């Protein structure tokens, strides 16, 4: 029925959020990867089969290789909010549990809508980032379509010899929006580029760069 | 014969590094699970 | 909208404020004057008849180059560092094969425009050259090997020893090099094209030079065109 | 689902938008006084059966050809009356084997009410599919597929092409091949899948209008196009309200509009 | 400051054909201007055709400067660059 369905999708928008985690840097155990829906179904929903999303909330810390190459990686937290509506009343309660468990970056997973003072209390968090997603955007990852090539964000040293190397300015570059759906799901700030490898029918392989905004 | 070898202590290596990686994944995991058991 | 948009001496393609529209002219740097359509012969074809043309043993005597084909046919059996030589050409080839087949064209096609028309290279070569007759060749399965590596590191497109550059210029001619590796193999020069040394020498700096004169110059007013 | 037809036919239907006006047939306003009896004697068997607010009474009669073909049942548009109007409304429906296949409907100075009820009703009242998806087709596609021996060899496989877009809903239904759903409209493709996957949309919008009465232009120039509409992290249209809204000098933008 | 150092020129060495006609116009009407020619010449009169003789046998003492977009630049001789 349709709770089945509400369930699958579910599992699916949790599937996503790991692999996006995964690929931002952070670790996530292999047997956490392929869990399947069954064990989904097992782990959080009850007897009459509603889920609980405040089960499904959980913690990561960057692998070795991330943290060399990202130096400002810090620990994230992902959590999933019963109530479908957030008011100001939930973001600041999110903010606050932030603050106190000194986390570098939070995610907030909402279901049906945000409100607009939530909006305008996300940017006054610093110098944690919290990031917000719809439940139902979540349920297919882009990034697996044919039609999205790999994007691969730099380092500092590497946006550098970008720059000497072309010697160009910050502005002189093709450039990538940050309400961009790929530029969220890498959670990309202003100022940082993305190199992007590319399928080429005239050279076989081609190497772009974008800028986000 | 000397490949196949080389191939076995890459592959045990990297077992190695996902042992220790999952080791110190299993202490976030029940930190995370407390955690969520302190917002019931 | 394209009328000021030039390529430049770094290679870049770029409007009147420096901002970069491609890092390469068409990707791969060439003037839309000189490619020509050309078949990769890695692409089409089954797993048997790729390893039938392209894979040479030197253990099994009936899975050899011909002994017609080459004056040294008799100390050439039982050698490991040539087979060695002759295993990571057609490691390379199946690679390439895995590459074009996986990632650039998926659906098989293998009929694209690309520059150095190569066939008629070969047959200028060996109208050149005379190389009919059965008469056997002087050319070395090592020097075609490292003539051929050379050649795929000698195609210039940008200048320069930054690690940035390089990376650029070993991306700007993957299709190119695929295309070379595949008609320049060992069993091919030896049996379908009978070339010598001297056809070879000519062959490689042939190649050299056409790809040089394949590129686009700077000054070009590609957004108008 | 691709080498199946049934399997085919059952996504087609679960995706295209199926509405109550498109199964009705005729709706009808009556006058009943009694709540536990009817006046009409065609549907007083049905609907004594059954029993074994407003004098008011609201009946409908839907085509059972059409509601056949889509695939319903009369309890789903129960379902999704009782869910779209609560204990609003109480609402009754003939058996599958009904002569003539109706559900009646009761309101718990209403003439016109219950019209503009009527009304709301025929209009909005979605019963399955995704909104936006007029009309769905099946069409086989012939792809060239790499064999066991590594030969080529051309193949068939069924695919769904629809009138009118939705991406996100469309792409996350099950039995969908989710990571190669295309679109025709690359502001869409913009908004769900970013600026490059819109670089590559519209390099094939554009060659499909040129190739397709068999002319050919090389491939850089429309690259080259493409990438100066998609350099600004947006879509610059090639027009005064694209062109002219750049950073280049004035007399360079006054020349052209 | 703009100027690029000999060793490092990452330009092409070869001669495009913007810079050949625009090198082969300049000469021309220098030598139609009364300029000392730098080569042999056996009957040719035409100021065009005694430039692409001295082109030919790299005899032009002319410097083309090359401009990058950032504003340096390379100086490279017509004597050095590669003429097909």
């Amino acid at each position: 029925e349709d709770n089945n369905r509400i369930i699958s999708r579910l599992w699916r928008s949790f599937r996503t959020v790991k692999e996006m985690a995964a690929d931002r840097g952070y670790f996530i155990s292999q047997e956490e990867m392929d869990q399947s829906l069954e064990e989904f179904r097992s782990k959080i929903c009850d007897s009459m089969g509603n889920p609980q999303r405040k089960l499904m909330s959980f913690l990561a810390n960057p692998t070795p290789e991330a943290l060399e190459k990202y130096s400002d990686l810090g620990t994230l937290w992902v959590e999933f909010c019963d109530e479908p509506s957030v008011g100001i009343k939930t973001m600041r309660n999110f903010c606050l549990r932030i603050q106190e468990k000194n986390f570098s970056t939070g995610i907030f997973i909402y279901q049906n809508n945000i409100t607009p003072s939530a909006n305008k209390m996300i940017p006054t968090v610093s110098p944690a980032i919290i990031e917000t997603f719809q439940e139902s955007d979540l349920v297919v990852n882009i990034t697996h379509h044919e039609l999205v090539p790999k994007h691969i964000r730099l380092s500092d040293g590497e946006k550098s010899q970008l720059l000497q190397r072309y010697k160009l300015k910050e502005s002189q570059l093709p450039r990538i929006q940050r309400e961009d759906p790929v530029a969220r799901y890498l959670g990309l700030k202003r100022g940082q580029v993305v190199k992007i490898i590319r399928r080429s029918e005239t050279s076989g392989r081609y190497a772009s760069y974008r800028i986000c905004l | 014969e000397k490949r196949l070898e080389q191939e076995q202590r890459r592959l045990e290596e990297a077992r190695k590094r996902q042992e220790a990686e999952l080791i110190k994944r299993q202490e976030l995991i029940k930190q995370a699970e407390e955690w969520n058991k302190m917002d019931i | 909208a394209l009328e000021d948009i030039m390529v430049h001496y770094d290679g870049t393609t770029r409007n009147s404020l420096g901002d970069i529209i491609q890092f390469l002219y068409g990707e791969d740097g060439l003037d839309g004057t000189q490619v020509e359509r050309q078949t990769i012969d890695t692409i089409p074809g089954s797993d048997k008849a790729f390893h039938k043309r392209y894979y040479v043993d030197l253990m099994d005597e009936k899975n050899s180059i011909k002994p017609d084909v080459i004056e040294y046919a008799a100390d050439i059996l039982g050698d490991v560092e040539l087979q060695k030589e002759l295993n990571s050409e057609y490691e390379q080839l199946v690679s390439d094969r895995k590459f074009l087949r996986e990632i650039v064209f998926v659906n098989g096609d293998h009929n694209w425009p690309l520059p150095v028309n190569l066939r008629r290279i070969i047959q200028n070569a060996q109208q050149i050259f005379h190389l009919d007759r059965a008469k056997a060749s002087d050319l070395t399965i090592p020097e075609i090997i490292h003539g051929v590596r050379d050649l795929c590191k000698k195609l210039f497109v940008l200048r320069g020893e930054n690690e940035l550059i390089k990376e650029a210029q070993q991306n700007a001619t993957s299709l190119f090099q695929c295309l070379v590796r595949a008609r320049l193999a060992t069993r091919r020069i030896l049996e379908e094209f009978r070339l010598n040394r001297d056809a070879f020498e000519w062959v490689l700096g042939t190649i050299e030079a056409q790809f040089q004169r394949s590129l686009v110059h700077p000054g070009e007013m590609v957004g108008v065109i | 689902i691709a080498l199946d037809i049934e399997k085919a036919k059952v996504i087609q239907s679960s995706i295209e938008y199926t509405t109550l006006k498109n199964v009705t047939s005729a709706t009808e306003i009556y006058y009943d006084p009694d709540p536990t009896s009817t006046v009409i004697e065609e549907d007083f068997d049905t609907v004594e059966a059954y029993f074994s607010q407003s004098p008011w009474l609201l009946r409908l009669e839907l085509d059972r050809a059409r509601m056949l073909d889509k695939q319903l049942t009369m309890n789903q548009v129960a379902d999704k009356i009782s869910e779209v109007f609560s204990d609003d409304l109480f609402v009754m429906w003939s058996e599958d084997n009904a002569d003539k296949l109706i559900i009646r409907c009761r309101v718990i100075e209403e003439d016109q009410m219950l019209k503009r009820i009527e009304a709301h009703m025929l209009d909005l009242i979605a019963l399955r599919g995704i909104p936006g998806i007029s009309k769905v087709y099946m069409v086989k596609h012939k792809v060239s597929v790499p064999d066991e021996s590594g030969e080529y060899k051309n193949e068939e496989l069924w695919a769904l092409e629809t009138d009118g877009i939705n991406l996100a809903e469309v792409m996350a239904v099950p039995g969908v091949d989710s990571s190669r759903t295309y679109s025709n409209s690359f502001v869409e493709i913009l908004s769900v899948l970013g600026i490059e996957a819109t670089r590559s949309s519209l390099y094939k919008e554009i060659l499909n209008v040129i190739a397709f009465d068999g002319s050919y232009v090389n491939y850089r120039h429309m690259a080259l196009l493409v990438d100066v509409m998609t350099s600004r992290g947006y879509l610059m249209a090639i027009t005064r309200h694209g062109i002219n809204r750049a950073d280049t000098g004035a007399l360079m933008r006054c020349s052209f509009e | 400051e703009l100027a690029i150092l000999k060793e490092e020129r990452t330009t092409t060495p070869y001669l495009t054909k913007y810079e050949r006609a625009r090198i082969l116009g300049t000469r021309a009407l220098q030598i139609s201007m009364n300029a000392p020619v730098l080569v042999d010449i056996e009957g040719e009169t035409d100021p065009l055709q005694i430039a692409m003789k001295e082109l030919s046998q790299r005899k032009i003492p002319l410097v083309i400067r090359r401009y990058l977009p950032d504003g340096s630049y390379e100086d490279w001789g017509c004597d050095e660059l590669i003429v097909d």
